[PDB]
RNA sequence: CUGGGCCAGCAUCAGUUUUGGUGGCAGGAUAAAUCCAUAGGAAUGUAGCUUGCCUCGGUAAGUAUUAUAGCCUGUG
RNA sequence: AGAACUGGCGAUGCGGGAUGAACCGAACGUAGAGUUAAGGUGCCGGAAUACACGCUCAUCAGACACCACAAAAGGUGUUAGUUCAUCUAGACAGCCGACCGGCCGAAUGAACUA
RNA sequence: UUUGCUCCACACAAUAUAGAUGGAUACGAAUAAGGCGUCCUUGUGGCGUCGCUGAACCAUAGCAGGCUAGCAACGGUGCACUUGGCGGAAAGGCCUUGGGUGCUUGCUGGCGAAUUGCAAUGUCAUUUUGCGUGGGGAUAAAUCAUUUGUAUACGACUUAGA
């Protein structure tokens, strides 16, 4: 029915800059600076004050309006990541063969290495995505925390690892071997 | 001076035609600046000339001219129908034609 | 059924030696002219009483102009219409400056989203929405809010010259 | 009006640019199209790709050599749409197509020539926002056009020189309006505006 | 800086008391004002001073101008004509390059042949002054 | 240098026709509207007024029917 | 395959349906001018890339009688509509101390139709 | 081996023209955004301004644009040279110096135009090619026959011979 105005707001915490021009969003914060290219959605950004920005969609359809809120969520996560940051945790679960995970570099590369998965002689390697950092845990067995200011890069780089060991040719209900994302959270503001 | 033109530039587009059958006895002309049949009514009645070159001479010159008058208006875009003493060669499609200012009712 | 007029059409059964002075009946008919409206009248009356046009006569036909034609109104519209597999009733709301303009946009909407041609539509009732807040359909409510302002983004200006010498802009 | 009209293909819509160019030729207007790789087609890349593959499917069975010829480059992808709208198997149409040139990128004669735009074929003016549209060169390269990067490489280089040209050009129009100052207040000025200039 | 800058494209709004220029009509070329809104397309205009009647117009045949003036929703022709002139919209309009250009071209297209002549005689004289004083500093 | 024959332009007409500008009339709810006057009314409630705001710029609540905005409805 | 009535084809060109015995329009001496039918008016192609309100995004969309096919059955795609139930005796989401209460302040839930 | 060859000059007769007639007048990019002016820590920066069409800009007066005398400019423009740069996407064009020379409607004078008879007639462009003259520059191959077999039905292929 084409609603004539629908808008959403973006909280802009103290000590964070948000610069948006030609629909190219830059977010500068304590953790760093992130950008995003929103040119692929018609939307209108208004800055009401240094703590508040609105995203409006004029005379939008149901599908156009749907893109509004997710613009807000996308800018929001850009903000929370440049401040609190994101932390993704995983757990190797293996019934018999210990999953051997390390960090390895080839020509200034830094890929995650996976050895002995389900008894494999193959060596799986997931590139460590840029800007996301990998550290294994001391106090929990089989952890490998992945952390960064981009949810999108940390989540995928996690799921790159998660998928690379998928147990083909066996019953998946029986063979639960793999590395699965245990916890999604933040760097700071606890976890 | 630098420009001697006493006529309006034109173009010979097509004969008068239906989809499958044409009528060489009438020609359709596009006139510069004429975008509506309103405007084309000004040029109704005016003299047109198609100017062409040859090998043999008529008087001292290899240049010859086919003469015709703007007859009625064609369609909504300011095209004009026209009829020439002898029909235009039909190779002439897409060739310039010259629409003069006379007979003048200004 | 083209560009619309309202008609008071008054007609009656023919008088008989038995019954002189049979009762007059009036319909408001939205049509494009008097020939359709007169015909439109008998269509419904033959759907209501026992009369033909042959058996009856038309007493009067008069056009009805809008009383406040520059006043914006909210209209209720009650419509019966046949669909492909059945015939059903509807309430729609139309916001316009007359009943004609509203019936004019009524038939388009019934053509656009329900594929309903004129012949398959009966207009049961059309009346003005007395207050606001009695307005049901939300697509009307949007324009009822206080101090209502909106932009018209992406301006596309019809050209005339078929070639233009600069990259155009939509800025409005 | 003008002997030759250069059209910047960029941000136009194939079928509508073809339609207007064809009439020009049939009406005697010499035309050249530049930057055909920045031309657009409505519909998302996958569609307009698959569409090409159907075209690619058809060839004369006994000899693929006489079958429909599948030209990859954007200029040719364009010319097909255009030649399809001209009656090209006759002498007239042949002549009309001779009035047309098409280039990817913008080659030397035309690189310093003024280029126009055809609003009713223009994408932004025509297509509704949110509708997806393909870029010709990118589709052209997915079907085997080999020249995309070179065109781009030379396009970037050309854009540099054109930038600097425009830098001088503007700076002069500065120094033309600078020295125009005193005459902007002159008496011949007021004389002229009286009649509208 | 930390100023969180955002470029919000600022549109002429459909609203009450937006003054508006009719493109096509017997009322074409005239200014008018938006008395009330109907929907995304139709609005209610009154042009009282310029001669534009009161009527429902499609937003298509009108072009929004940058000018607004305070008007209450639905005001009858009378009070429109008051707050209009009370706001001096006609006076603001003509001060705009937009308005001034529409005049300028009308003058040009009004010129006669002798006036067309005089323009060139003047332009050549203005050309000499410039081309001489260009080659200054 | 003039005849007749031919061809062309313009004018004045004739027949067919096409496309403008413009005048005077008739009907209607003797158009309905604007506009004017008279009675009334409401809220997408204008001015005021209590309420707490107050960085006294903002003030959103409660009142409040023309007041420092207006509108609707009837009648004429 | 076989009857009824009329109209046709055959025996008949013409304009339209690209193409075509039979459809639509119209029936035909030689010509000029005007106007139209059926059908059309982006380009091929004569004729508005005309005006207007909506709908439709299809990883074979669709595009016009005869006519050159698709059905049952499904769709939390989107659009309008119906019915019943809840809701200013303040519900439904949401935050705040199954159920209840505070703030909010107008809708909500289900089954349907095309 | 009869006349050669090519380049340049401006010179006559032929020759053909999908169609000269004031001028194809160069940012890039975006469109839910930009252009320009300005400002400067040169920025996703500030201030100002514009659009709403090229309905622009430049050019445009003088026997198809004649003859002649001056004023004010120190400019504008044409052509024939000249100094440098930049251009490889098909650059074969763009910017530049330097003088020489022709005009200039920026402005002021003095003459001419007719009878081409009330419109039909009109500026000559622009391609190839042939005679010619005036000087510049250059002085080959290939095929046949013969010959090889890395080739071959015939042509063709590939070698060899002053
Ligand atoms: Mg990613
Ligand atoms: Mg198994
Ligand atoms: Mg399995
Ligand atoms: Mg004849
Ligand atoms: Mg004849
Ligand atoms: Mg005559
Ligand atoms: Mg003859
Ligand atoms: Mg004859
Ligand atoms: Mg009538
Ligand atoms: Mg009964
Ligand atoms: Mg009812
Ligand atoms: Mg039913
Ligand atoms: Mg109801
Ligand atoms: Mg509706
Ligand atoms: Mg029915
Ligand atoms: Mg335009
Ligand atoms: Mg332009
Ligand atoms: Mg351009
Ligand atoms: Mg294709
Ligand atoms: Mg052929
Ligand atoms: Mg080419
Ligand atoms: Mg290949
Ligand atoms: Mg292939
Ligand atoms: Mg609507
Ligand atoms: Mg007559
Ligand atoms: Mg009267
Ligand atoms: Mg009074
Ligand atoms: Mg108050
Ligand atoms: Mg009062
Ligand atoms: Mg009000
Ligand atoms: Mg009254
Ligand atoms: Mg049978
Ligand atoms: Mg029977
Ligand atoms: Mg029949
Ligand atoms: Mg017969
Ligand atoms: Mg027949
Ligand atoms: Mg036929
Ligand atoms: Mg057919
Ligand atoms: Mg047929
Ligand atoms: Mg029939
Ligand atoms: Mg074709
Ligand atoms: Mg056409
Ligand atoms: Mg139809
Ligand atoms: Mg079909
Ligand atoms: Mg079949
Ligand atoms: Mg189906
Ligand atoms: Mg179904
Ligand atoms: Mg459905
Ligand atoms: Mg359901
Ligand atoms: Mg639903
Ligand atoms: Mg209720
Ligand atoms: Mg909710
Ligand atoms: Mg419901
Ligand atoms: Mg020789
Ligand atoms: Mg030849
Ligand atoms: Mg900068
Ligand atoms: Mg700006
Ligand atoms: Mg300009
Ligand atoms: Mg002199
Ligand atoms: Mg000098
Ligand atoms: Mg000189
Ligand atoms: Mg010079
Ligand atoms: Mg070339
Ligand atoms: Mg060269
Ligand atoms: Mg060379
Ligand atoms: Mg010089
Ligand atoms: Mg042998
Ligand atoms: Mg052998
Ligand atoms: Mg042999």
């Amino acid at each position: 029915m084409k609603y004539i105005q629908t808008e959403q707001q973006i909280e802009v915490p103290e000590g964070v800059t948000v610069s948006i021009k030609s629909r190219i969003v830059k977010v500068v914060g304590p953790r760093g600076t992130l950008t995003k290219n929103l040119k692929h959605i018609d939307v209108t950004f208004t800055k009401v004050n240094n703590q508040l920005i609105k995203v409006a969609v004029h005379n939008g359809g149901r599908k156009h309006v749907a893109a509004l809120r997710t613009v807000k969520s996308l800018v929001d996560n850009m903000i929370t990541g440049v401040t609190k940051g994101y932390k993704y945790k995983m757990r190797y679960v293996y019934a018999h063969f210990p999953i051997n995970v390390n960090i390895v570099e080839k020509d200034g590369a830094k890929f995650i290495e996976v050895r002995n998965f389900l008894g494999d002689k193959k060596i799986r390697n997931v590139p460590v995505r840029d800007g996301v950092t990998i550290e294994f845990s001391t106090n929990v067995k089989d952890e490998i925390v992945l952390s960064g200011n981009s949810v999108e890069d940390v989540s995928q780089n996690a799921a790159d690892l998660q998928q690379i060991c998928r147990v083909r040719n066996k019953d998946i209900r029986k063979f639960l071997d793999g590395i699965y994302v245990s916890h999604k959270g933040f760097i700071t503001e606890d976890l | 001076a630098e420009s001697h033109r006493l006529y309006v530039k034109g173009k010979h587009l097509s004969y008068q035609r239906s989809k499958r059958v044409n009528n060489p006895n009438v020609s359709l002309i596009k006139i510069e600046g004429v975008a509506t049949p309103q405007d084309a009514q000004f040029y109704l009645g005016k003299r047109i000339a198609y100017v062409y070159r040859a090998s043999k001479e008529v008087r001292g010159s290899k240049i010859r001219v086919m003469w015709g008058k703007v007859t009625r208006t064609h369609g909504n875009s300011g095209v004009v129908r026209a009829t020439f003493r002898n029909n235009l060669p039909a190779k002439t499609f897409g060739a310039s034609v010259r629409i003069f200012l006379y007979p003048s009712n200004i | 059924m083209a560009h619309f007029k309202e008609y008071q059409v008054i007609g009656r059964r023919l008088p008989t030696e038995s019954v002189p002075e049979p009762k007059l009946f009036r319909m408001r008919i939205f049509a494009s002219n008097e020939v359709i409206a007169k015909s439109r009248y008998w269509y419904f009356l033959q759907k209501l009483h026992k009369v033909k046009k042959a058996s009856g006569e038309i007493v009067s036909i008069n056009q009805i102009n809008e009383a406040h034609p520059t006043k914006v109104k909210n209209f209720g519209v009650w419509v019966r219409y046949d669909s492909r597999s059945g015939t059903h009733n509807m309430y729609k709301e139309i916001r316009d400056v007359s009943r004609v303009a509203a019936v004019e946009t009524l038939y388009q909407d019934m053509a656009a989203r329900h594929r309903a041609r004129f012949r398959s539509i009966h207009i049961l009732k059309v009346a003005e929405i007395e207050k606001t807040a009695d307005v049901k359909r939300q697509y009307v409510k949007q324009f009822l809010t206080k101090d209502l302002k909106f932009p018209l983004p992406h301006r596309v200006q019809k050209s005339t010259k078929t070639f233009s010498y600069k990259r155009p802009s939509t800025f409005y | 009006v003008e002997p030759v009209v250069v059209i910047d293909g960029k941000g136009h819509l194939v079928g509508r640019l073809a339609s207007v160019v064809a009439k020009q030729l049939l009406n005697g207007q010499k035309i050249v199209v530049v930057r055909a790789e920045e031309l657009n087609i409505s519909g998302e890349f996958f569609r307009n790709k698959l569409k090409y593959h159907d075209f690619l499917r058809k060839a004369t069975a006994f000899n693929k050599t006489r079958g429909p010829f599948h030209f990859r480059a954007p200029s040719r992808i364009f010319y097909k749409a255009l030649r399809g709208m001209v009656s090209h198997k006759t002498a007239r149409g042949k002549a009309a197509l001779e009035r047309l040139k098409v280039f990817e990128g913008i080659p030397p004669p035309y690189d310093k020539k003024k280029r126009v735009v055809v609003p009713q074929a223009l994408r932004v003016l025509r297509l509704k926002p949110g509708r997806k549209y393909t870029t010709l060169g990118k589709l052209s390269t997915s079907v085997g056009w080999k020249y995309e990067d070179v065109v781009a490489k030379l396009e970037a280089k050309r854009k540099v020189s054109s930038a600097e040209y425009y830098a001088k050009k503007r700076a002069f129009t500065k120094k033309v309006a600078s020295a125009n100052a005193t005459a902007a207040e002159s008496d011949v000025a007021k004389q002229l505006a009286a009649l509208g200039y | 800086s930390t100023d969180s800058i955002v470029k919000a494209s600022n549109w002429r709004l459909v609203e009450v008391g937006r003054v508006v220029l009719i493109k096509k009509g017997q009322s074409a070329g005239k200014l008018a004002a938006i008395v009330e809104i109907i929907d995304q397309k139709k609005v209610l205009i009154d042009g009282p001073k310029a001669g534009v009647p009161r009527q429902a117009i499609n937003l298509g045949q009108v072009v929004l101008t940058p000018l607004t003036f305070a008007l209450p929703r639905g005001a009858r022709t009378a009070t429109v004509s008051k707050k209009w002139a009370a706001a001096a919209v006609c006076e603001k309009w003509a001060a705009s390059s937009w308005a001034k250009k529409i005049a300028q071209r009308e003058r040009r297209a009004a010129l006669t042949d002798f006036e067309r002549f005089q323009v060139m005689v003047l332009r050549k004289q203005k050309r000499y002054t410039v081309k001489k004083a260009l080659a200054k500093a």
